[PDB]
Formats: C-alpha cells, sequence, structure tokens
C-alpha cells in the first residue's frame, strides 16, 4: 500500500481518505501505517479509524477483526465501548440485508445470526460502558432487537401450528413466553400454544393462558 | 512440442574421458534383461571358470568365463501359489558357493542352484526379501533381508540355523548391509545407521554401535545406498552408518577406532592403508586407514552414477549407471582408460573372478571386461 | 462518466434498530407464572451520552 | 558498578522499556557482570533482537541492538507445483512469516522442513534455500528459491507373506497404480503415504471379507531407494485362513425391536466370514433404532472366531437411547431467506421420537432445494434428558438471477431487442420468477413465469404464466405471416407421493395470424381447420382461439436441486383441448435425465438426456403448425443451428405476398423463386425423438474452490423430428418426414462456467451427420 | 375433503403403555424422569405436569391422538396420570 514512510503522512492521508469518503483508500494508508507502524501512537486511534473506515467501506468482518485488534491491542480501554458497540453494530448490520426495503418486505423472521450476536455487543456496551459515548443508540438497537429475535420466534411459532405439530407450536412460544416479557408477537404468540393446547386437549392449560390473554388484553 | 514440460534439476556428468591404457571387453556373453534399471539387489558372482549368469525373468545361465558360451543354462521363472507363473525376481544376487548357487528371489525366497545345472539344489523361503546379497558361509547362509531379519540356512539344505532382526531402520531405508563373519562374530553394518556385530554361531548381538543418522527427524541423503557390509580389518570393523559418514570401530566391542563422519560414502573399500571409496557426489577418493585423510581424490565422476571401485588391469576400474566403464588411476584420479561397452548401465560391483572382470550391466546384461 | 455516482455507491443498507420498537409487557395473572424473561434478554436502559441513531457520536 | 543509564542502541518494533523490561538490569539497577551477559541474552530472549552486545561505560550500559522483527516479505520461487502458502505454512510451522521476528540461526532449519515436506510429498527431489533480503530499519524479505527435480512415483509393492490372494488384483483395488501405456494408455501414477493406508485396509477388507479372520498384516518395508524416486514395498502380512460366519449372539438394550434386530441378524450360518456386512449390519439396527428414535444405540459385536472348525461366532453387544430424542431443532445459514421457507422442507417434527432418515429425507429435500450451496446440519444433542436433541440445521444458501439474450439488433440499428431474466426464491421468500420477451420490428412479445411454490403448506405451487406476442415478422408491418398471440396458464403442484407429483393446467392462447406464407403442410393444417385460402398470396388471415387442458407429473429423485449429478427424476408433460376450443386437439410430451455414476466420487457420472414430444388432432382436425417439434443448435441437440431438427416444407407456386418485398422474402413468390419454392428449415412434426448423451468430466487445471461449480461434458448430440402425416406426395420430390431414419448426429463439449449470477453455458459442438435442411454453427453458447 | 391422499401429519412425545407401568401416581419425579426422562412438554404455569402427547393424521381419514400428562404435587411426586385418549 503506502511504504515505510513517515506515519504521520501515512496517518493524515489516511485521515484525509477518511475525510475524502475514499473508505478504500483510507484503509489503504490506515493499514500501511498499522503495516509499518503497529506500535504507532494514534495506531490505536488508526483502530478505531479503521473500524470506522472498514464499516464504512462495508468491511464488517475486518471490522470486527479490528475490533477484535483493538480488543487484543488495548484489552483495556474507554474506546472498547466503541469496539462493544461497533461489534455489535457490525452484527447488526452482519445479519440481514436485501433489496426489498422500498417494497416494505422485512428481514426479522430471517436468521437472527448476527443479530443474536449484535444483542449480546450492544448489551455487552450497555452492561460494560453504560454510561459511554455509544449506550443510547445501542440501547434503541436492543429493543428493537428483542422484538427481531421474537418476531423471528414468532415466525416458527407461526409455521409449526399450520404444520399442527403442537408440541412444536407452544415450545416455540414458550421460547417466545420464556425470554420475551414485553413483545407483542409474543402476546400474539399466546392464542397459538392456546389453541396448540385445544388441539392437545390442555384447554384448562389453554385457559391459563385465556387469562393471561385476558391479562394481555392490555 | 516438448518446449514446455520442462522441469529438471542437474546431475553432474563424466569429465575426464582418457584412454592412457586401451580399454576393451574379454568377451560379451548378454543374459537378457537381468539386473535391470529396476533398483535391484541382483549381482551375478564369477567362480569356476564359469559365468553364473542370470535374470530376474528366470533365466540361471552359466556361461563359460573364458568367451562367454553356455556351460548350463535353465530358466527359474516362479510357478504358482497365489498367482501363477511370476519371474524368478531376484532379491539377494548370485552366490555360487559350492556345487550350490544361492539366490534370494523378491518371493523371499533363497534358493540353492545346482552349479552343474542350476536346478534348486535346495529352496528355503527366508523372513522377507533380500536386502542384502546371501552371504553363504559357515554352514550358514547369512542374509539381511528387507526386514533386516539376519536369516542363518544350512546351505546344504537351507535349514534355518536361525532368524535375527538386525539394525532396523524405519522402512526399506535402502542400504546392503551384508552380513560378514568375522571371528567367529556374524558382524554386520546398519540400515538404521549403527552397526552391529552378531554371533555367526547362533546370531547373538556382541554388540550394536551406532554410527550415524538414518532417515527421520535427522533427513539425511538418499544418494548414499551404504555399504553398511562391513570389512572388518582384523580388529577394526569398516563400515558405514546409513547416511554413508564413516567410521572404523572395534570387532570385539565396536568401539570408535577413529571415522570419517562427515564422509558420506557410498561405496568403499580398504585398499590396503589407501581407502579408495565412492564419495557423495559419486566421487572417488583415497583415504587413510587412520582418520580417512585423503591420500587422493578424483572428481571426474562427480554424481556420474558409479558402480564400486575395484582394481583390475593395475588400475582402479569402475563403471556406472550409464554404461562407462573408468580406469581411474590408482594414484591421483586420473582414467587410464575408458570403456563405454554398454549404454543400459552398471550398478554391478565389477568381479575380478577368474583372472577376468565379468559384469552384467542392467539390461545391456553379461559383459566381460579387459584391457 | 456520467454524474450518478460515477463508479460507486447508492447501494442497499438498513436503519430500522435505532427505531427501538415499543413493546408492551405481557401481564400473567395469579397461577400463570413462568419466567417470562430468560436468555440474554438484559438490556440495562442507558441513556448515556451519544443520542438515538446517527445521532450518536462517531469517530 | 551501578548503571547511570542503559543505552538501547536500536529497537525498531518493540518499545523502550519493554526491552529494558526484559533486561535483567533496569537503569538504576544493581549490574553484574552475569547481569550485562543475562542482559545478552534476556534481549535475546525477546526474539525480535538479532543481535545484542550489552556494553558499559565503566558502569553506564551501553546495548548495542541489531534487529530480527518484522520480516518484510517472504517471496518463493521454484514453487512449480506447490503453493508458497503451504511453503508458508511451513514457514509458519517454524513460527515464522512476513512480519516477524527473523531469526538468522533457523533458516537452513525450515530448508530442512520444506524439503521434510518434500519428503512428505511423495518427492525429495526438492531442495530449498531461505534467502535473507533486509529491507528498512529491521525489515527483511526471505527470498524461498526451490530447486525442485523430481518426486517418487509408484514403482513396486511386493507383499512377502501373501500367500492367499494375487497381488496383481489386489493393486487393482489399491490406487497404487503403476502403469499407462504408449499405444494402450490407460490410468495414472504418482504415489502418496496417504493413499498407502486407505489401501492397506483395501487390502484388509479384502482378505476380511472373504472369511480371513486370521488375517493380519506384520509390517510394511517401502524402498527408501536412491535417486530419491524408487518406491518399492516390502509388505509382510499373514494372510490367514477363511473363517465361517456361524451364528449371531446379538443381545443387550434390544428395545424390545429383538426380532427387528434379527432381522438384522438374519445371516448364514456357516458362510465365509465377512466382517464388512457384519459392521454395516450393526449400523442396520444403529439407523433401525435410530429409527425407533434412539440416536445412540451402541451396538458392539464380537466376532468369536472359532478357529477350532475355522468358523466364526457372533456376539453383538446392543445399547439404545431413549425414544423422544428429537426435543426440537434449529436453523442456522439463512440470513436472507426465511426460516419456514427451509422448515418446510424437513420430515421429523420437534417434541417426538427420533426417526433417522426424516432429519435425510427432509436434508434431501433441501437437497433438493437448489437454492442452497451445503446441505447438512448439527444434530446438537441437548445434555440431560435423553429427549433433548436439537438439531441445529446449518446449512449454506447460495445465489439466483441469470439474464439471457440473443446477438445483437440493437444500438447500431433500431431498438429491438431480446430479454429473458429470472427471480427464483424471490429476495429469500421461495418465490420463483421466470420472465422473457422481445420487441422488434418483427415481434413484440412479453411473458412473465411466477410460482409461489407453497401458496398452500403441502407445497401448492402458484405457478402463474402469461404471454402476449404481438409478432409480425413484418415486410413493412403485415406482409408476411403477423400473428398477434396471447394468453395465460396458472399450474398448480400436487402432491401425490413424496417424489410421485402430479401437474394439471388449462390454456388460453388466442392467436390473430394475418398474411400467411403458403406453406402446403402448414396451410394443411388450415384445409384440416376447413380453411382454404389464397395459396399465391399472403393476405390469408386466421383468429383462433385454442382453448386446452394442460397436465402432467413428475417423479423426482435427483440428488442436488441445483447441482445435480446423481440419481433419477421423471418429467412427464402434456395437454389436450376442450369443448369451446377452436382447434380439437392434443399433445403429449416427455423428458427423461438419468446420472449415474461410473466413477462413483461422481466425477464420471453417466448422463443420458431424452424428450419425447407427439401432438396431432384429437380426431376430424389437426395440432396446429406452431406446436411442431424442433431441435438442433444452440440446445440439447447443437452443433447445428436453431430450428435444424424436423419435417420441411415446401411453398405453394405464389405471386405478390402483398407486399412481397422486392426480391426478397421469398416464398415462392412473384419476387423470383416462383412456383413451389421449398423452405429448408425445420417445420417440425407430429413426432419428436430427440436425445442428449452426456458425460460427466473434470477439470484438473481449473482451482476446485471454483472448479466444483463447473462442470465440463462431452457429448453426442442426436435425434430425429417427423410428422406421420407428412405425405410424399406433395413432399415427393420434396423430402419426405415420415420417417424414423430422419436422425441428425453432432457432437462436442459445453462449458458449465458458474458466474455470480449463474451457470454460463458454451459449447463449441460439432454435427457429425446432418439430415436435410439442417444449418450449423458449430461454436455455440446458452446464455 | 373429496381428496383420499393425505401425506402423513405425526407428532410423538408420547408414553406407550410400558411406560405408564413403569411409574405410578406417588412416585417423585425424577423417579419418572429415571423412567421416562422429562417429557418434550412440562407445566410452566402451575405444578409439575409431565404432558406427554401422541398426535397422528395419516390420510384423509381422521386425526390419532394419545395425550399422557403426569400431574405431580410441588413437590414432584406423582399426584396424577392423566392418560387422555383422541378425541
Amino acid at each position: 500500500e503506502v511504504p515505510d514512510n513517515p506515519p504521520n503522512e501515512i496517518y493524515a492521508t489516511a485521515q484525509q481518505k477518511l475525510q475524502d469518503g475514499n473508505w478504500r483508500q483510507a484503509i489503504t494508508q490506515l493499514e500501511a501505517l498499522d503495516n509499518r507502524y503497529p506500535f504507532g501512537p494514534y495506531s490505536q486511534q488508526v483502530q478505531l479509524d479503521l473500524i470506522y473506515a472498514y464499516y464504512k467501506n462495508a468491511d464488517l468482518p475486518l471490522a470486527q477483526a479490528a475490533i477484535d485488534r483493538f480488543i487484543r491491542l488495548n484489552p483495556t480501554h474507554p474506546n472498547i465501548d466503541y469496539v462493544m458497540y461497533m461489534r455489535g453494530l457490525t452484527n447488526m448490520a452482519l445479519d440481514d440485508s436485501a433489496l426489498q426495503g422500498f417494497f416494505g418486505v422485512d428481514r426479522s423472521d430471517r436468521d437472527p445470526q448476527h443479530a443474536r450476536a449484535a444483542f449480546s455487543d450492544f448489551s455487552k456496551l450497555v452492561r460494560g460502558y453504560p454510561n459511554s459515548q455509544y449506550t443510547t443508540d445501542a440501547t434503541k438497537r436492543l429493543v428493537f432487537l428483542k422484538d427481531r429475535l421474537a418476531k423471528y420466534e414468532y415466525s416458527v411459532a407461526e409455521y409449526y401450528t399450520e404444520r399442527g405439530a403442537w408440541v412444536a407450536v407452544v415450545n416455540r412460544v414458550e421460547g417466545m413466553l420464556r425470554d420475551y416479557p414485553d413483545t407483542q408477537a409474543t402476546r400474539d404468540a399466546l392464542p397459538l400454544m392456546e389453541n396448540a393446547y385445544r388441539q392437545m386437549q390442555m384447554n384448562a392449560q389453554a385457559e391459563k393462558v385465556a387469562k393471561i390473554i385476558a391479562a394481555n388484553s392490555s | 512440442l516438448f518446449n514446455s514440460e520442462e522441469d529438471v534439476v542437474k546431475m553432474s556428468p563424466l569429465p575426464t574421458v582418457e584412454n592412457q591404457f586401451t580399454p576393451t571387453t574379454a568377451w560379451s556373453t548378454s543374459v537378457g534383461s537381468g539386473i535391470g534399471n529396476f533398483y535391484s539387489n541382483l549381482h551375478p558372482a564369477l567362480a569356476d571358470n564359469v559365468v553364473y549368469a542370470a535374470d530376474r525373468a528366470g533365466l540361471v545361465k552359466a556361461l563359460n568365463a573364458d568367451d562367454g558360451k553356455e556351460i548350463w543354462s535353465v530358466s527359474l521363472a516362479e510357478k504358482d501359489g497365489w498367482f501363477s507363473k511370476e519371474p524368478a525376481l531376484l532379491s539377494g544376487g548370485v552366490t555360487v558357493s559350492g556345487g550350490h548357487v544361492y539366490i534370494g528371489s523378491e518371493k523371499a525366497q533363497v534358493y540353492a542352484l545346482n552349479t552343474s545345472d542350476g536346478t534348486v539344489a535346495w529352496q528355503t523361503k527366508v523372513a522377507g526379501e533380500a536386502l542384502s546379497r546371501p552371504v553363504v558361509s559357515d554352514g550358514l547362509v547369512l542374509i539381511h533381508t528387507s526386514n533386516g531379519q539376519l536369516q542363518a540356512l544350512n546351505e546344504a539344505d537351507g535349514a534355518v540355523k536361525w532368524t535375527v532382526n538386525l539394525d532396523m531402520p524405519s522402512l526399506s531405508l535402502r542400504g546392503e548391509s551384508a552380513p560378514t563373519t568375522a571371528f567367529g562374530a556374524a558382524v554386520v553394518g546398519g540400515d538404521n545407521g549403527r552397526v552391529s556385530a552378531v554371533l555367526m554361531e547362533q546370531g547373538q548381538m556382541i554388540w550394536q554401535q551406532r554410527i550415524s543418522q538414518a532417515t527421520g527427524s535427522t533427513e539425511i541423503d538418499r544418494l548414499s545406498d551404504v555399504d553398511t557390509t562391513p570389512v572388518v580389518v582384523n580388529g577394526v570393523v569398516f563400515a558405514l552408518a546409513y547416511n554413508g559418514n564413516l567410521t572404523a570401530l572395534d570387532l570385539r566391542s565396536g568401539q570408535i577406532m577413529w571415522k570419517r563422519e562427515l564422509g558420506s560414502v557410498n561405496d568403499f573399500i580398504v585398499d590396503g592403508n589407501r581407502i579408495y571409496l565412492v564419495d557423495q557426489n559419486d566421487r572417488v577418493m583415497a583415504l587413510t586407514i587412520d582418520g580417512g585423510v585423503t591420500l587422493w581424490t578424483q572428481s571426474d565422476l562427480l554424481h556420474r552414477l558409479l558402480t564400486s571401485p575395484v582394481l583390475y588391469n593395475g588400475n582402479l576400474v569402475v563403471g556406472d549407471s550409464e554404461g562407462y566403464l573408468h580406469w581411474i588411476n590408482v594414484e591421483d584420479g586420473r582414467f587410464v582408460a575408458q570403456q563405454k561397452v554398454d549404454s543400459s548401465g552398471f550398478q554391478t560391483e565389477p568381479v575380478a573372478a577368474d583372472g577376468k572382470l565379468l559384469i552384467q550391466a542392467k539390461d545391456g546384461t553379461v559383459y566381460s571386461i579387459t584391457r | 462518466c456520467s454524474s450518478d455516482s460515477r463508479y460507486k455507491r447508492q447501494v442497499s443498507g438498513d436503519e430500522a434498530y435505532l427505531e427501538a420498537a415499543p413493546l408492551a409487557e405481557l401481564h400473567a395473572p395469579a397461577g400463570m407464572i413462568l419466567p417470562v424473561t430468560s436468555g440474554d434478554y438484559a438490556i440495562p436502559v442507558t441513556n448515556g451520552s451519544g443520542a438515538v441513531g446517527k445521532a450518536l457520536d462517531i469517530r | 558498578f551501578v548503571v547511570k543509564d542503559i543505552h538501547f542502541e536500536g529497537l525498531q518494533r518493540v518499545a523502550v522499556g519493554a526491552a529494558l523490561l526484559s533486561m535483567p538490569v533496569r537503569t538504576g539497577d544493581t549490574v553484574n557482570d552475569e547481569d550485562i551477559s543475562n542482559t545478552i541474552r534476556a534481549l535475546f530472549a525477546t526474539g525480535n533482537f538479532e543481535d545484542v552486545r550489552v556494553l558499559r561505560d565503566g558502569d553506564t550500559l551501553l546495548v548495542q541492538v541489531k534487529e530480527r522483527p518484522t520480516i518484510a516479505s517472504i517471496t518463493f520461487s521454484g514453487n512449480k507445483s506447490v503453493k508458497d502458502d503451504m511453503l508458508k505454512q511451513n514457514l509458519e510451522a517454524s513460527g515464522v512469516r512476513v512480519g516477524e521476528s527473523l531469526d538468522r540461526t533457523t533458516i537452513a532449519d525450515i530448508e530442512k522442513g520444506l524439503e521434510d515436506f518434500y519428503y512428505s510429498v511423495g518427492k525429495y527431489s526438492a531442495s530449498v534455500k531461505a534467502v535473507v533480503t533486509p529491507l528498512p530499519r529491521n525489515r527483511v524479505d526471505l527470498k524461498l528459491v526451490f530447486q525442485e527435480g523430481v518426486s517418487a512415483e509408484i514403482q513396486q509393492i511386493n507383499i512377502v507373506g501373501n500367500h492367499a490372494f494375487t497381488t496383481d488384483e489386489l493393486i487393482s483395488h489399491f490406487q497404487l497404480r503403476d502403469e499407462v501405456p504408449w499405444w494402450n494408455v490407460v490410468g495414472d501414477r504418482k504415489y502418496q503415504k496417504q493413499k498407502l493406508a486407505g489401501d492397506l485396509e483395501t487390502l484388509r477388507s479384502y482378505y476380511l471379507d472373504r472369511g480371513y479372520a486370521r488375517f493380519n498384516i506384520d509390517s510394511t518395508q517401502v524402498s527408501l531407494t536412491p535417486d530419491k524416486k524408487g518406491i518399492y514395498v516390502t509388505v509382510n502380512i499373514t494372510e490367514g485362513d477363511q473363517y465361517k460366519l456361524s451364528g449371531v449372539e446379538v443381545s443387550g438394550n434390544l428395545a424390545g425391536h429383538s426380532a427387528e434386530i434379527e432381522q438384522l441378524t438374519k445371516i448364514e450360518p456357516g458362510e465365509l466370514y465377512n466382517g464388512t456386512k457384519v459392521t454395516k449390519m450393526e449400523d442396520d439396527i444403529k439407523k433401525l433404532l435410530g429409527r425407533y428414535g434412539y440416536a445412540y444405540p451402541r451396538v458392539q459385536s464380537m466376532p468369536e472366531i472359532n478357529d477350532a472348525d475355522k468358523t466364526v461366532k457372533l456376539r453383538v453387544n446392543v445399547d439404545a437411547g431413549n425414544r423422544f430424542y428429537v426435543r426440537k431443532i434449529r436453523f442456522e445459514g439463512n440470513d436472507t431467506s426465511k426460516d419456514a421457507v427451509l422448515r418446510r422442507e424437513m420430515r421429523q417434527m420437534e417434541g417426538a421420537w427420533l426417526g433417522s432418515d426424516l432429519v435425510d429425507q427432509g436434508k434431501e429435500r433441501l437437497n433438493r432445494l437448489g437454492f442452497f450451496e451445503t446441505v447438512d446440519t448439527d444434530t446438537q444433542r441437548v445434555p440431560g434428558s435423553p429427549d433433548q436433541v436439537d438439531v441445529v440445521y446449518k446449512v449454506k444458501e447460495r445465489n439466483t438471477g441469470s439474464f439471457n439474450f440473443g446477438i445483437g439488433y440493437g444500438t447500431e440499428s433500431g431498438v429491438s431487442f431480446q430479454a429473458g431474466v429470472q427471480q427464483d426464491n424471490w429476495l429469500g421468500t421461495g418465490y420463483a420468477v421466470g420472465i422473457n420477451g422481445t420487441k422488434n420490428d418483427y415481434q413484440t412479445y412479453a411473458e412473465l413465469s411466477v410460482t409461489n411454490p407453497y401458496f398452500t403448506v403441502d407445497g401448492v405451487s402458484l405457478g402463474g404464466r402469461l404471454f402476449y406476442n404481438d409478432f409480425q415478422a413484418d415486410d413493412a408491418d403485415l406482409s408476411d405471416y403477423t400473428n398477434k398471440s396471447y394468453g395465460t396458464d396458472v399450474t398448480l403442484g400436487f402432491p401425490i407421493n413424496e417424489y410421485n407429483s402430479l401437474r394439471a393446467g388449462l390454456g388460453y392462447v388466442h392467436n390473430s395470424l394475418s398474411n400467411m406464407q403458403p406453406q402446403v403442410a402448414m396451410w394443411r393444417y388450415l384445409y384440416s381447420m376447413g380453411e382454404h385460402p389464397s395459396t399465391s398470396d399472403q393476405d390469408n388471415s386466421f383468429k383462433t382461439d385454442d382453448f386446452t387442458f394442460n397436465y402432467g407429473w413428475t417423479y423426482n429423485k435427483l440428488d442436488r436441486g441445483y447441482f445435480p449429478t446423481d440419481g433419477s427424476r421423471v418429467n412427464l408433460t402434456g395437454k389436450v383441448t376442450i369443448p369451446g376450443s377452436d382447434n380439437e386437439y392434443y399433445k403429449v410430451t416427455l423428458d427423461t435425465a438419468t446420472y449415474v455414476p461410473i466413477d462413483d466420487d461422481h466425477k464420471w457420472v453417466v448422463l443420458g438426456r431424452t424428450r419425447w414430444g407427439y401432438g396431432d388432432g384429437l380426431g376430424g382436425k389437426e395440432m396446429p403448425f406452431y406446436e411442431n417439434f424442433y431441435a438442433g443448435g444452440s440446445s440439447t441437440v447443437r452443433g447445428f443451428q436453431s430450428n435444424t431438427i424436423g419435417p420441411k416444407a415446401v411453398y405453394f407456386p405464389h405471386q405478390a405476398s402483398n407486399y412481397d418485398p422486392d426480391y426478397d422474402y421469398e416464398c415462392a413468390t412473384q419476387d423470383g423463386a416462383k412456383d413451389l419454392c421449398k423452405s429448408d428449415d425445420a417445420v417440425g412434426g407430429n413426432a419428436m425423438a430427440v436425445a442428449s448423451l452426456e458425460f460427466i468430466t473434470p477439470t484438473p487445471f481449473i482451482s476446485d474452490k471454483y472448479a466444483n461449480s463447473v462442470r465440463t461434458s462431452f457429448f453426442w448430440d442426436m435425434g430425429t423430428v417427423w410428422d406421420t402425416n407428412w405425405d410424399s406426395s406433395q413432399y415427393s420430390g420434396y423430402p419426405d418426414y415420415s420417417d424414423p431414419s430422419n436422425i441428425r448426429m453432432s457432437a462436442g463439449i459445453a462449458l458449465q462456467w458458474m458466474s455470480p449470477l449463474g451457470p454460463l453455458v458454451f459449447s463449441y459442438a460439432q454435427p457429425f451427420k446432418k439430415y436435410d435442411g439442417d444449418k450449423a454453427e458449430q461454436f455455440q453458447f446458452n446464455i | 375433503e373429496r381428496v383420499v391422499y393425505r401425506p402423513d401429519i405425526n407428532q410423538g412425545n408420547y408414553l406407550t403403555a410400558n411406560d405408564v407401568s413403569k411409574i405410578r401416581v406417588g412416585m417423585t419425579q425424577q423417579q419418572v424422569a429415571y423412567a421416562l426422562g422429562t417429557p418434550l412438554m412440562s407445566d410452566p404455569f402451575g405444578t409439575n405436569t409431565w404432558f406427554y402427547v401422541f398426535r397422528q393424521q395419516p390420510g384423509h381419514e381422521g386425526v390419532t391422538q394419545q395425550t399422557l400428562t403426569l400431574t405431580f404435587n410441588s413437590s414432584g411426586v406423582l399426584t396424577n396420570i392423566d392418560n387422555k385418549p383422541a378425541l
């Protein structure tokens, strides 16, 4: 990339192509700084600027590696909050992406694979740094992601009902019931487990849920 | 056409083709495809004014050791047993002791071909195929097999005197550790880099002395097919490791008299004090018997794939695997003659017997050479 | 060449997670009691610095 | 001596204090003369310091350091066969890489180890020198120069101690093959010791299955023959004698399935012993108990090999699991499609017992999916109860989308084009969308084909298809056969069995024809329609609204849904007309595709692909001529040109085509070529019999990162199309095509290159025998 | 309906007749779990009720069910082997 040069010449150009929006060139000097000078003083700020440039270059695992680098290069730091934000923020963006947004089609019943990994690091941020400069938006993601995982968990709780595996209905709803205290999908998975109970003659256990539906009528 | 499949790393050829004396053949008497470019420890012996000549195919000849004319011939290709009609496929070479020609076959069969007709005057299966030609002596058919098992068979009937495992490498680490019996002790070298002495009476280990490395975690040369046949100059064993690293060592104990433990020797003879040998570069070097101090050398067969060095017609004769023959000076390394009697190659040790010098080339088979 | 991105983006993305989906707590009456929250579902509500969305602080 | 200042002369990757903390002496510490020499070795124990010269100015320490670290690059030269990363892996086996401490001591160490790697290749004549090439401030390029002479190869296998079997058929069991003849050219060579241990068992099993339960291998001794090539093997075996499996003593936790287990131990007492099937019959129970809910059916045979009568007895220790192992399931590798898209292609339900094969057919359904890359899972035992196994269906999905194009009329001439697109599993939904159409001056075509494959939960396959052709073939706007055609088809998928599945559809087609060419059999259809227009003019028009009833049925045992390689599936299709149609007719059809692995590693698989068709009237009528049968060229038959297989019609004796173009578009017209000229294109018959026979062949030179997505296949293309209603009266001096001897012949190889938007088919195919009216393009590519 | 072909609807996690004999009302939960293991459905709201329900529909000709709920006390000692048949 950029040879063994003055580091600040490599650093400012990295900042320049960060300022340019030239993320494919921002990494080209940000890495070639830390390729030649990983021991640089702003090389940890380069690491956060790499996570800035990788995400802006859509390099989510390379962001994560630089997130893991700033984990490994800085095992204790007040910019691990970023690293704990941006790993989940990677894993927010790592999970689902399609063109069907303008068509109003949503992937929250898609596999929340990194959306599982997003809920960790966002909450690990708002556990590990619940006062930092990343707690606010991550808590928004987590509140949004709790239903997304639930709407995924709704989709299997949906699917087994028309599949008619009524033991598989209730345990998906129970998995929604045991996990989500607040998601409306769990409020509407509520009669399905009740119906599957009434399919499995657990009408009385379903009238428990009918009382819960009476309690979750509001 | 063939300007593109090219990928080869160099072997050094034969320089210095000098005929100070004129060489020739004494005659030419070919078997067929004999010792072969196939790597085989078949090798013709010469005795009784009889070219006891052979091949792995089965033809057991006897030609005259005056002009190569057929004294007797049988063909002793194999017959059946889990597959019918194999060639003879000789692992051990020709050993003519008494009225038998003892030849180890690659079917782990050692024979005794009756020297009047080459009929198998006894056959005995041994402990794996013969990595050494059968040293048939003292009532024993002493063989260093492929598994390193020292056979001893009663050479009148092949009745097994014993079978004892020798210096045992990790595989067929290719070295002829041919069992020489010295002072009542069957002294053997080793393809596992050690040198032993075993009892000639019953196969009891007199000692075993590690000399140098064999293959495996000290990965050593695979051009040093070692003369781990020991030449015990009476009190001092002269033999190699598996890498070629020469030593001199005690007969009774194996205590190192001296060593040339850098010289990865391939072939060697203790020619008086003047140890003529084949260097690791296939080169010729004369050494002392005291540290192996170089008495003279020759690089005129640098990496040219030689046979063992021999003195015949007064000069150091050697053949190569390229059909050339080389009358090196017994002084500092000069070709006194060069004969290319063959192109098929030689790896046979040149048998300066019956007054003649009889070899079998690989497929340009048995030739007798003089100057 | 021609003025849209000239070699480049307007590639599809997502932003819905900052919207923080409104979630109404499930109520269980007496005798209907199961542990309603398990798993990693533990969100410490902290509005410490930065804001919603991209108004969170960015380095 | 107490130091006032330790002087650190050149560090360049490590810190100042990190060197000083690595020192036994700090600036101000008590200094001993050993501690200075300890400072030599402990700064050498940094590992980044090439030379270390701890000196002192009386007591003021002055440490002259030369430096190992970051290796600037590692360069490789002479690596003709070996990947240099493998050579870098041996560097990484020595803890060496680019950007690392360069110890100048371990140079020949790795130069040994790469030759020791070259040793383990099947070579030894390959030698490496690692060359240190320094760069700024500490840095070093590592040139590695490989002098690769030659590998070792299969030469000889001796099995002494073998007294039962022939080595020659044994080497044929093995892959230690050493013959490629010059005039009988076959097979290959080139030893690897990893093949050996497999061919060790290939010896052992081939003894074991025969009875040889006292077979064993004593030892095996491979030649370390100089030239570094000679591989001659001394195998030492005890061949044993043959034994008789004379009874099964199976018991244990048989879980009440004992007779079923005894069905799996239905043996011949006294047959020649075969531990292989004995091993298989152990697994037979394991799947049986795997069918019976037992994921851990511990089955332990015991061959009581009775050498007193040369027999075997067979204790078998059985220990099942517990029935309801399927607690739940997980599904992974689905970040773009919905979960139940995959979960509908399953056969085992959560909250149930274990059916072992319901996973597998469910996985075979996902193997028959075709939007995937991988089909596997993770049958995760959930620890605790022996009813908690949660099968984590990790799979890999795969792309879709594929555009199709002809060759050229646009962007130099008028705005005219060809188009065809696919969107199957539309945006992660399962929706198969396939859309084509073309607007030229000669036609304006549109087409869609969209499928909700699971419109209901059985897989009601809501396949809707439309078309609207404004076709002209225009001279000006209409002088030569302008026919607007339009209509629909919604066709549905039916569960009939788990492989058997039916089809049924309905047809609206209104063709609105005008100014028709004077082709006799084409107009013989019109005369079969009771429509007898002017044979010497193209003014003649036709308005038909044909109403058909479509149908069909499929079997499907064909393994990969997208890269199919083994199996066999049936595609029966057809159509028939109804009361209300403007013509009463039918058409019947079938296509074949067999997949028989020649190589059972499936790098060679038989591919025999034939297609069938017949359509005529239902009585008193005829099939329309636009429903004829075509082949040849850029297709399943290729090497030809398109529409080159079939009958060949003759124009009526013709005049002006109502603007016949002036010495253009000849139809026996006024403008030359008069009085029963014959067109030589394939007009197609009432019968189809076309085939294609292809042969799976791998690509060695292509990296199998992406050679596995590529199928090379030589073929022969051959087939025939004729009309049973084709009389040789008008077609007397003209060719008759009422014959099954209307066969064509072609050959060649196709090229399936998988782009990121699908495989791209290319084929230089060669028409060997041509029938009448064939036209040929050799190099033909299906986009 | 007018169709007779139906792919089979199935659901396990039941108890056989052998399974009911392996336990008794008064066995503890573990005494039942040594015999029957856990169910793939228990009672999350109230007491220990170990639901083992068979469900199956083959062929346009009706649904089979065998529900076997094992209602223990709060101590997990078995109070009810509630076997519920099909409908």
